[PDB]
Parts: structure tokens; C-alpha cells; sequence
């Protein structure tokens, strides 16, 4: 029965050890091995949704408070996170805030940076004052890409964003990816500096709030995307 | 129109009406619908036979050699036993060594018939190393055709000879799984074997 | 009997005109009409079949039968073959008639 | 044959009807033009659930007010919830809501209204927030919108739910700014949701207790 | 004679062990391998008869008595399985039997939930009366698919069917497939309960049987199907 | 054990047996080999699965006969294709980090 | 220089262990393998003759006298095989020999039996009669397939073969392959029985031989064939 035959194969450039990984895998291009058990294959239905999706990036896109004891606060007691806008602060060139930075931030952005490490997008940011409808102010707000020490009124110098409030809420400022390289770290590396500043104060009537005050929650996209993953971990949590 | 045992007129069964009339539920409407891939075969013959596990058994005492001749009942078999009444099929053998560290060599076939003197290696070989993977298919033949009895059982022999000797144990695994079954099967499913008498 | 069946059902189209639903008139009642219908059928059909097999040279009539209840699809045969001792058949039709021995010596 | 219910009878007589019965499907002429409704569609309707409570003993992250799972239409005392669900035990029913929290003027405090859908409430941990905020939710920033709207799609693990026994989804409301209050006005704007119920499947029967 | 040649192969994501399997097979899609011994294929003939046939459900699909001791019973002594219908019960709303529930039933069904364990279908249910052609009587048959624990006449609440007897039986009354999910488990998660109640008498004559009776035996089709394999097993039996 | 022995595993699905486990399925998997397997699903009642059970299921391991010495495994896990969706996300915010 | 590539083939259903067989072979369906040495390949010629054949049942095919101590004889001495047909018989219903049975005869048959175990065809069977011109007689012969015990004149309802001598020998009658299943078993499982019967005498003149005999030799064919192989053996021989 010998053709031949077969003879031969003989690469095998092996060393038949993986061969069948382990190893273990990367990327994926293994699918459903040494098969299998055995044999046909299922045929799933929704309710859920129509909503098979890869993404990802679409899960991030959802606009999240930057954790509890940022400032801290929340309870802590209150604060209240936002700090307060409160009156005795005028002088128009003052506020409070501050990020040092960060990415952290633990709304779920922990864990994708829990998980990956490295991206390039931006960090939209939203601030959001409440206060009732009679009284009203202005303030702005600084952001610095690189970034520094504290560092006062160059917040004038860099990016802005003019409040009102209003009627009604939010706000909304950007900051464009800003970063040599492509890909950033996304441990303790670097990121920018955050505050909000009182120009004009926040009035009050004889019938009023007296006090009223902000929230901040940012979100990543929609030019975002991450790169290759890792162990990280934050044990583990 | 509601059936009359000892009345027409076969072993078919029906429809079983489309009643209530709905309602929703609740009578009928029953429609299939394949959930799986669907290999669909779960419910169907052939696979399941595919599938293989039965007897392990067959521990082995070094001294000497020669067989003996074990007895390969097919059933047993004794883990997915629970399917069964027929006669047949054309077996797919599974044979595993756990010996020596790579030292020695186990020769086996089947089988027929009754007895012999002999040097087995006519009836075929099959040499396989120590440690290594359970694989042969055997596919009929005289083996009489008539089939086969049912519950013999289960008509056969292996035969297993541990060729040198390593002087440490030798300990060797059996497994079965029978493919393409003829079997039909014929003359279902009367053994009902309702046995349970366990 | 047969018509007033249907007047059952005549009567569940009575109250079908509301698709609620849907109806089919509450409940599934779009049957009463019955099997074909509390008659007869079968079972007392009597004579309901009266059967009156044969067989060579007997006949047996009787009176009260039930069914042929065959096992599964049985095509039962007439060799086989495969072979089962090739000789066939025979006689008798024609075993009894061949040469035969008869005779003796003096 | 009937719903559910078949009879089987072997010695019939006849219809038996009397003259010429023609019968209806009002009428009308008419009986009260409320048509029809239910369950079909009494079953389903807007209904009150809630209850009173406020004033500044809360921090933002103070639970509120917790409103139950689908057992809250069962054990509440009015629609079908009650009756049609007291008999059978299997039920799959969309979900609709409107919340209302009406203050009065010049005051400013927000009010979270999220749907957990069952994730083992396990302890939702004490970090996980934002978080909390991914869920369909609704943000009402009371010195404006007096009401919000709001509709679940329910998806369970299994594809029915035992009546009053395995729920899924809990509405609750969670404060968010405890509320400002200006010296000097009413000290509770309290809360109430009113809900309602889409196209709604009662099936697999079962005795009257249970 | 290097080509190349042959160079190369050498995948193997492996491991060449099984590759030849064992870990033994699933889902057969190994055919006979390692060839073979040798070599044609067999040629065979019935009869027998011309009934190759997968399923499986199709051997299903055969009406079987429950048991011995269902009641038990049989004999044991008599009843006689089926309990006995005989005048003393009457009051219109009562009769005997019960579920409790199940799959066991001991008619071959148990040796399918003993070998797979999973399925969706129904119970389709017989019960045969046996009398004389003289008397005559009604009764109906409870079942609810969830199922409690005794029980009242919400059997008139639940699912019905009535009986007359009559010329002549049997019987049937089935049931839809009934329970959230898709498959369900095989083994002694959950089924209904199984009532027959007396509603009239069953009368008798001075030339009479005065005592009447009945069998009742369930089978699963033809809807019905299994879901891959288990070893279970009943030891072995 | 130096090439010594062997070991059986499959799964699962459900609570329990007796049993033989070979029915539901087998792998022989020789000493010192490597890490091969993909199921399937089924019943494995569809219904998706609870995911925080956790995570619905069993292996079973069983390391057939003997070689007088310790013996020690490993399982890596990778889901593929996975349909997933994924189904209401991303509820469980899992913003635990309360590590 | 990574395509890819190659990756991969890793089946292996294996265990790279025959694989290369060893195991040994069957059915050969495995030609000339980890070839080879090398390389071209012969070119023979006969004679010889043109011979070249598989069968097998070609070289059964031969007419050859069972055994040498059959009866046995040969010498043994004489008789010289076939007893001997001798006036004292007389007695139309009589004569001597014997089967029990079987196959066996070593005309090869010995060796036939002793490789192959199974088989289906007849046994044509020849008896040849010696004697001078002059004298004459008949004689039957019976053979019953199945067979017993010995069993008288039911020789006359069996099979039958007359014979006559004559000018000039020899003889022939066969045998349908008579058996349930299909293949036979070869060893001492079954077989016939076989007599000669002297019915009139074989007479002889004053100048005549007086004495008279028979050797009587089978052979299997045309239809027959044998099935699988086995190890047997008679030791060896």
C-alpha cells in the first residue's frame, strides 16, 4: 500500500508542544480546537434586545460621576460633592476644584484601565449646577492637557468655557486627545488640571436657595479606543 | 374520534387531534421548533451511539502474559446502558496502557470465535506503545451474519497479550463506542428491559 | 343529532362577530359540533365488521372483532436468502414424489 | 370542548334552542358606552403606588422610596393584579410609568429614578454608583419638570416569572442634592408613581389559593 | 531532495495527545479513525424488516402502563391498579389518585431521564375504564402543570375532560408543553398533579359486575425531544 | 508522574449521580499533555444563565488509576464567539472597586 | 516569515502513536510507508508462466484424496483406501464408510481451515471405482447435511447418486451449501455423514479381478470463498 505514500509532512518546525498552545491563546485565531463534544451547535433567541453588539467603546459613552470621595465627599457629610457654590467667594478670580488628575475617576473607567493599558481620546466632561429658578450666575471653568502644580490664572491663559445658570442646566466643555506619541499610558502617567472659578457671584433673593451648587461626571468617546490588554490588577478587586 | 384500545388499526399512533380547539395554550399548537444548531440528533439514533465511555475495567497482574481472553459483553455497558433492546452493529474499539514509563509495548485484536493454540499475531496486531491513545475500528464480518443474539452476551473476545515485561504493575483501559449502526434497529423495541428491578 | 351540532357551533359564530377573542366563543367551544360526531363510530359499529375469515378447507366466522394489530412494518418474506441451505422447497409440491427405493435379492 | 376544558360525552339528545335567538354583542342602545374592557383590558391601567416622605435627614446617597416588583399588582387591592393573577400563576407583561414630583416654586433638589432588573441585589458593593447610573434610568431636576416619563422592556433570566414569588425588575428612587429649602415654605414634596401596563399574557392555570 | 520540501506543517497546537482523542469522543464527527482492519465494509440484509430508523421518539410513542405499585398496586392485591370506581364515593365532588408526580412512572421513561437528562413535550395521558355494557357513568380527570400540593376542586378550576363509559373506552386527555424556559430538567425538579373525581355514580344492575375499574398509562409525544447526554444512573441498574 | 497516568474529565450540567460518568462524556488526556477542550451548550436550559450564580455548572475530574506520587492540574478558561450581545448592558455596574 | 503560516494542521485524533501503525496491519490499506530505500522499483519477468493471479479458490479447485488414514488405510495396510467392494455384502442395503465429518481431510483443506475461520460453498465429491472390463455393478451413495448419528436406509430418503461400472469411472455428486446464518464456523463444528451402499454385486467370471475398490477424494467450488483471517493453528505445523 505504499504509494508513496503520504511521505511525508516533516516540518514541523516542532516540537509538537503547542503545537496545541498552552501557551494558552492569542489572538483568539484558535477557535473551537481538538473539537469537540459533540456536535450540531445551539440557536440562542432574545428577550433582552436585538442588541448583539462588539463594543465596547459603546458601553463607555454613558456619562458617569467621578466616584464618592473625590473631593472628597458623598456623603461625606455634605458636601455634596460639587463643592458649594456659596456666597464669600466673589472676588471673581478664585473658585475651588482641582484633579490631580486624574483617570481615576473610579466610574469604571477603574476597570477598563483595570484591564487595558493604553488608549487615545478624550475625556468629555460635563458640569451640572442646581439651583432654583429665581436666582442666577455666571462662572467658568479651567482645564490644562499636560499638566502642572497649581498654577492660578493661566486658567485664564488655557482653554475656558463661560456658565450661566440659567435655565436651563447643563454644560459641556471638550478637550482634544493632547499628547506626544499615539498611545498614552493609562496608569499614574499624566493628565491634565481641573478647576471652576466665580466671576460674577451667585445671587439669592429674600425668598430663595441661598445656596446651590454642582456635580461633575465625565465620559470617554466618541474618537476613543484602547489597546491591547493586561493583568493590571487592583486586587483583583 | 377518542381512540378505542383492541379497535384499529396498527402500531402507528396519530395527531392526536387538534384539539382543545387553542385556547391558547392548552390543548394544541404545538409547533417544533429546534433550539439547537441543530444536530437535532440528540433525539436521533446514530449520534448517541457515536458517543463512547462504557466499561472501564480490566485491571491487569503482570504475571505472565498469554491473554487471558477477556469477554467484551457490550453491555454492561454499563453507564449510558440505559438505551437498548435490539440486535447489532459494527464496533469502533478504544484501547488505553497506563504502564511502565514508556518502556514496553502491548499487542492486541478480536475476535471470533472460540479457541486457538496459537500465534495471534494471524488473526492481526496492533502494537501499541506504552502510554499512548485508545484507537482502532473493527468492522464485521464472520461474525456469522445473522446479527447477533442480543443478549449473549455479548458475542466475542478481545484478546490482549503485555508482550516483554518490566518487572513493575501494567494496567491497561477499555472503551467502546459502536458507529454507523446498522441495527435499524430490528424488532423494536421489545426487550422492554423495564428491569429497574435494580 | 348531526344538524343540531352544528347548531352549537351556528351559535358560537352566534357570539364570534366579537373577536375577543378570537373567539373562539368561550370555551373553544367553536367544537361542540363533535367528532363525526357521537356517532357512531367504531367500537358497537356492530354488525360493526362481522368478519368471516378462511382458511383451506375450514372457514371460521365470528361475530366480534377487534383489530389486525400488526407489529412494526412487517414485509415478511419468502427467502431470504442468504442462503439458508440452498435447497428449495420443496414437494410437496415435492418431497413426496421421487425414486424411491423398492426391491430386493433372490 | 371549552377553554381548558373538554367534556367528553357519550349519549347526546339535541341542541334544544328557543325561537330564533340572534344573540349579542350589545345592543347598544346604549348600556353605559364604556366598552369593553380588559382583561382584555381593566387589567392594565395607570394605578397608584407610592407614598409620602422627605425633608434634609437624607444625604444624597439616602435610599428613598422602593417600589416593589411585579408581586406589587398582585397584593395591591384594586385591578388585575388581584384578580386575574390570583388565579393563574404565570405571568409576561411589558412595563410603563410615569413618576410625579411636583414642589412648589423656588426650591432645587434632584430626584434619581433608576430600574434595577434584578442583578442579585447582592450588596450592590460601595463604590459601584456611576455605576447605578448606567441603568435605563431618568434624572428629574425638580425646579423644572414637574413629571417624567418613563418605559421598561422587562428581560428576566428565565422567559415566565412565578406571579407574587419570582419577581424582576424594582423600580427605585434615589435622592440626589438633598433638597434646598428657603426659609420658608412646606417642608415635604413627597412622591407618587402611577403606573400602567402593556399588552399582558396570564397563562398556566392552577387552584384558587395556592 | 530538500525542496523545501514538505516544510512545513507544524501547527500543531498541540500536543500530539488526542489529536487521537480519549478524552474518547464527542460528538462522534471521529469516524473510524487510525484505519482500520481491514478493509471492504460489511454488506447486510433484514429481516428483520426495512426499519433502519433514527429516533429514538418514534420508540417513544407507545402507550405503557405506570409502574407496578403506582398506588400502588398490582397486584398488590388487588386494587388492581386504577383504584376502584365503586359506589360509596359518589358526592359529586371527590374520586382518588395522585401524581406527586413525575417521570416515574417506571415505563421506559425511566431509563430515558436516566440516561439523557433534559427535554420539552408532553404527557399525553390515557386512562381505560373497564364494565360491562349495562351500567354507565360520567367522571372527569384533573391535572394542574405546575404543580401543588393537594388541592382542592380547583380541579374544576384547572384543565378538564370528561368521561363516559360507555361504549366504548378509552380515553385521552393531554397536555401542552408547560414551564418557563426552554428545556427542562429530567430528574425530580417538577411536574403537575393527577386527579380522577367521581361526579355521578357508577350504577349497577341486580344482573351486574357492581364494582368497575381502571388502568391508566401515559406516554410522550410526538412533539417531544431530548437534549445531550449524562451518565447518571439508577446503579446501573 | 513521569508519563504514568492518565485523566478523565467532562462536564455539566446539574446537581447530581451516581455514577458512572462516562456517558455525559469523556477526554482522556494523557500525562503531561495539553489544554484542549470547547462545549457547546444546550440544557444547559437556554434562558441564558443568571450570570452572577455563580457561574451555573461543574467540572468533573477524575484521575483514573494511581502512581503512589502527587499529581496536580490546571484549567484555563476561554469563552469564544460569544453571543452575549451583550443582553442589558451594562447594568451591574460592578463599581466595587470597594476591593 | 510567520504567513501565518502553516498554522496549523493539530488534529491529530492522537498520540503520535500509529499513527506508524504497530498495531501491525490491517487491511493493508497501508502500502509502502516511512518509505523507502530507494528509490526506483523492479521490473520481473517470467517463467514461470503468465500466471500472475490473485485466488485463492482458484487454487482449491483440485481434486485430492482425503487424508491416509481416513478410514483409515493407506497402506494400512490394504486396504487401500475405500475398503473394498467384496461379494459377502450382498444385501441391497448395506455397505460401509463414514464421515464424522467434517472438513478434514488434510488434502490442504487441513491448511485452508487452519489460516481462514469462516467460509460458504459445497463439497464436491468424487468416488472412483477400480475394476477390469469385465465385471460390472451399482452402487449409491448418501450424504445428509446435517448431520447425525448413523442413521440407517434414511440414507434413502436423503440425497441420492447412482453408480454404475462400467466403461468407464468415475463419478460425481454434490452438495448445495446447506446451513442457517451465512458464513459457517470451520472447525469441529458440523458437518454431514457419508456412506457407500452396495444394492447389487459386482460380480466377477471365473478369469476375472474378484476384488474391486473405491478411493473417493472432495474439493470445494465453484461458488465458495473464504472470509477474514485468523491466527489458528495446528502447531504449527
Amino acid at each position: 500500500t505504499k504509494y508513496k505514500w503520504t511521505r511525508t509532512k516533516v516540518d514541523i518546525a516542532e516540537g509538537p508542544g503547542t503545537m496545541n498552545m498552552a501557551n494558552v491563546l492569542s489572538t483568539t485565531g484558535a477557535q473551537s480546537v481538538a473539537l469537540v463534544g459533540e456536535r450540531a451547535f445551539y440557536d440562542p433567541r432574545t428577550a433582552g434586545s436585538k442588541s448583539r453588539f462588539d463594543d465596547m467603546i459603546k458601553i463607555a459613552q454613558l456619562f458617569s460621576v467621578m466616584s464618592d470621595n473625590t473631593t472628597p465627599s458623598s456623603s461625606s457629610g455634605i458636601d455634596k460633592y460639587g463643592y458649594f457654590d456659596w456666597a464669600a467667594t466673589v472676588a471673581p478670580q478664585n473658585m475651588v476644584h482641582r484633579n490631580v488628575v486624574t483617570l481615576d475617576q473610579f466610574p469604571n473607567l477603574n476597570l477598563f484601565m483595570n484591564t487595558y493599558s493604553y488608549f487615545r481620546g478624550s475625556l468629555i466632561i460635563r458640569l451640572s449646577i442646581y439651583a432654583s429658578t429665581f436666582n442666577r450666575g455666571r462662572l467658568r471653568m479651567g482645564f490644562f492637557p499636560n499638566c502642572t502644580h497649581d498654577t492660578q490664572l493661566e486658567l485664564d491663559n488655557a482653554i475656558y468655557t463661560i456658565c450661566d445658570i440659567g435655565s436651563d442646566n447643563s454644560f459641556e466643555l471638550t478637550i482634544p486627545y493632547s499628547f506626544s506619541t499615539w498611545m498614552r499610558k493609562t496608569h499614574g502617567h499624566q493628565l491634565g488640571l481641573f478647576q471652576v472659578e466665580v466671576l460674577n457671584r451667585l445671587t439669592y433673593n429674600s425668598s430663595s436657595p441661598n445656596k446651590v451648587h454642582c456635580i461633575v461626571q465625565g465620559r470617554l468617546g466618541d474618537d476613543a479606543k484602547f489597546f491591547c490588554p493586561t493583568g493590571s490588577l487592583v486586587s483583583f478587586q | 374520534q377518542s381512540i378505542s384500545p383492541n379497535e384499529l388499526g396498527l402500531t402507528s399512533a396519530q395527531d392526536d387531534g387538534p384539539l382543545g380547539n387553542e385556547k391558547p395554550n392548552y390543548f394544541l399548537n404545538f409547533r417544533t421548533m429546534n433550539v439547537d444548531i441543530f444536530t437535532v440528533s440528540h433525539t436521533k439514533v446514530d449520534n448517541i451511539f457515536g458517543r463512547a465511555w462504557y466499561v472501564a475495567s480490566h485491571d491487569f497482574n503482570n504475571g505472565d502474559t498469554w491473554r487471558q481472553k477477556l469477554t467484551f459483553p457490550k453491555e454492561g455497558h454499563g453507564m449510558l446502558s440505559q438505551f437498548f433492546a435490539y440486535f447489532t452493529g459494527e464496533i469502533n474499539i478504544h484501547i488505553l496502557y497506563m504502564a511502565e514509563q514508556g518502556f514496553l509495548r502491548v499487542a492486541h485484536t478480536y475476535d471470533t470465535e472460540d479457541n486457538r493454540k496459537t500465534f495471534l499475531s494471524s488473526n492481526g496486531v496492533i502494537t501499541i506503545p506504552a502510554g499512548e491513545q485508545m484507537t482502532l475500528s473493527v468492522p464485521f464480518y464472520s461474525n456469522k451474519p445473522l446479527r447477533t443474539v442480543r443478549h449473549d452476551s455479548a458475542l466475542g473476545f478481545l484478546m490482549c497479550r503485555p508482550m516483554m515485561h518490566g518487572t513493575t504493575r501494567t494496567t491497561a483501559e477499555v472503551y467502546i463506542s459502536l458507529r454507523c449502526p446498522n441495527f435499524f434497529f430490528p424488532v423494536p423495541a421489545p426487550k422492554p428491559t423495564g428491569s429497574r428491578a435494580a | 343529532l348531526s344538524n343540531v351540532e352544528t347548531e352549537a357551533n351556528n351559535i358560537i359564530s352566534g357570539n364570534e362577530v366579537g373577536g375577543e377573542i378570537i373567539t373562539k366563543v368561550a370555551d373553544d367551544a367553536s367544537n361542540l359540533l363533535g367528532p363525526n360526531s357521537f356517532a357512531t363510530t367504531a367500537q358497537p359499529e356492530n354488525k360493526d365488521v362481522v368478519q368471516a375469515t378462511t382458511t383451506v378447507n375450514t372457514t371460521n366466522l365470528t361475530q366480534h372483532p377487534s383489530a389486525p394489530t400488526i407489529p412494526f412494518t412487517p414485509d415478511f418474506r419468502n427467502v431470504d436468502n442468504f442462503h439458508s441451505m440452498a435447497y428449495d422447497i420443496t414437494t410437496g409440491d415435492k418431497n413426496p414424489s421421487k425414486l424411491i427405493r423398492l426391491d430386493t435379492a433372490s | 370542548t371549552t377553554v381548558n376544558t373538554t367534556n367528553l360525552t357519550q349519549h347526546p339528545s339535541a341542541p334544544t334552542i328557543p325561537f330564533t335567538p340572534d344573540f349579542r354583542n350589545v345592543d347598544n342602545f346604549h348600556s353605559m358606552a364604556y366598552d369593553i374592557t380588559t382583561g382584555d383590558k381593566n387589567p392594565s391601567k395607570l394605578i397608584r403606588l407610592d407614598t409620602a416622605s422627605w425633608q434634609t435627614s437624607y444625604s444624597r446617597q439616602y435610599k428613598i422610596t422602593t417600589v416593589e416588583l411585579p408581586k406589587s399588582f398582585w397584593d395591591d387591592t384594586r385591578k388585575p393584579a388581584y384578580g386575574q393573577a390570583k388565579y393563574f400563576a404565570a405571568v409576561r407583561c411589558g412595563f410603563h410609568f410615569q413618576v410625579q414630583v411636583n414642589v412648589n416654586q423656588g426650591t432645587a433638589g434632584s430626584a434619581l429614578v433608576v430600574y434595577e432588573p434584578k442583578p442579585v441585589i447582592d450588596s450592590r458593593q460601595y463604590l459601584e454608583f456611576g455605576s447605578l447610573t448606567n441603568l435605563p434610568h431618568v434624572l428629574m431636576n425638580l425646579a423644572e419638570t414637574t413629571q417624567a416619563d418613563l418605559c421598561i422592556p422587562y428581560v428576566a433570566d428565565t422567559n415566565y416569572v412565578k406571579t407574587d414569588s419570582s419577581d424582576l425588575g424594582q423600580l427605585r428612587v434615589y435622592v440626589w442634592t438633598p433638597l434646598s429649602v428657603p426659609t420658608g415654605a412646606s417642608n415635604e414634596v413627597d412622591v407618587t408613581v402611577m403606573g400602567s401596563l402593556l399588552q399582558l399574557d396570564f397563562q398556566n392555570p392552577r387552584p384558587y389559593g395556592e
